[PDB]
């Protein structure tokens, strides 16, 4: 019952920095992570500009620096709201090990940014449906997938068509992609058959 | 290890739900080889995972379908299996018309079964052949 | 809803990465 207006009104005034209790919870963790946090972001996007732009058409792509912090705003509203949740399901404010992970950042971003690439479809070569962003960012499918459910539950404005689309991901991970020769899952399934 | 549960939690969810879905229109007249067929898939995701590698899950699940069949004499045509298939709303061509064989080489889904599925299976799909009752698997429950 | 919530009340995002 959700509208594409609202989440569209809530990420334009969002901030593109850590909220103050965001912050609060990286000062929680045994390591620090708000240090590769930051660099994370600003080298990515400095990544991902440039390839949106080769793989539109040609040229200067003014609209590829719109897209990134559209999603950086939501990557940063979700992590925060995936915080607030584990906590109080745990009970425990610590997280280091959660928030030190070069994997789970690039999976909640590349989920992130899928979305909001999405309500622009109708915005040559060609461009990000799905797959595409994994390529971007050289990241696997098969990790990709372990941010899904959550980002679903961690986000309550999310579209009906938007929950549909990230879904439609998740059965081609599941039907091929998590199934590639560079796919982790094989790593995961020896390990599990010792 | 949470993550290699979840991921093998809703694989078979859809695994099974795509298989129900051809079952119901294809083998109405013989009701109980879906457990079968299901029981057959289920042991491939997870003692055969190998077969999966650069391949779809439907290729896996199509064959199963028209191995117990085999075995059954359940007369059951590829060309019958493929045509069906094509009506899932995800479905493209591209899955049983070019599916690996051995490096880089595809071919259709028959060359595959015969080539490559039947044998690595071949052993095991005997079992279901005996005329006695099979230690069926599990059903993904699934409700909600 | 129509979507397949495949974890469990005591399972949560941190135990995917952990």
């Amino acid at each position: 019952m959700n509208t594409i207006q609202q989440l569209m009104m809530i990420l334009n005034s969002a901030s593109d920095q850590p909220s103050e209790n965001l912050i609060s919870y990286f000062n929680n963790c045994t390591v620090n992570p708000k240090e590769s946090i930051l660099k994370r972001v600003k080298d990515i996007g400095y990544i991902f500009k440039e390839k949106f732009a080769k793989a539109v058409g040609q040229g200067c792509v003014e609209i590829g620096s719109q897209r990134y912090k559209l999603g950086v705003r939501l990557y940063y509203r979700v992590m925060e709201s995936m915080l607030k949740s584990e906590e109080e399901r745990l009970s425990i404010q610590n997280f280091s090990k959660l928030l030190n992970d070069n994997i789970f950042h690039m999976s909640l971003l590349a989920c992130a940014l899928e979305v909001v690439m999405a309500t622009y479809s109708r915005s040559s070569g060609t461009d990000l449906s799905f797959p595409w962003i994994l390529n971007v960012l050289n990241l696997k499918a098969f990790d990709f997938y372990k941010v899904i459910e959550s980002f679903i539950k961690a986000e309550g404005n999310l579209t009906r068509e938007m929950i549909k689309h990230l879904e439609r991901c998740e059965h081609r991970i599941m039907e091929s992609l998590a199934w590639l020769s560079d796919s982790p899952l094989f790593d995961l399934i020896k390990q599990s058959k010792d | 290890s949470t993550s290699l549960s979840l991921f093998y939690k809703k694989v078979y969810r859809l695994a099974y739900l795509r298989l129900n879905t051809l079952c119901e229109r294809l083998l109405s007249e013989h009701p109980e080889l879906e457990h079968i067929i299901w029981t057959l898939f289920q042991h491939t995701l997870q003692n055969e995972y190998e077969l999966m590698r650069d391949r779809h899950l439907d290729q896996i699940m199509m064959c199963s379908m028209y191995g117990i069949c085999k075995v059954k004499n359940i007369d059951l045509k590829f060309k019958i299996i493929v045509t069906a298939y094509k009506d899932l709303p995800h479905a493209v061509q591209e899955t049983f018309k070019r599916v690996l064989i051995k490096e880089e080489e595809y071919d259709s889904i028959i060359v595959f079964y015969n080539s490559v599925f039947m044998q690595r299976l071949k052993t095991n799909i005997l079992q279901y052949a005996s005329t006695r009752p099979p230690t069926l698997s599990p059903i993904p429950h699934i409700p909600r | 809803l129509d979507y397949h919530f495949g974890l469990e009340e005591g399972e949560g995002i941190r135990d995917l990465f952990d």
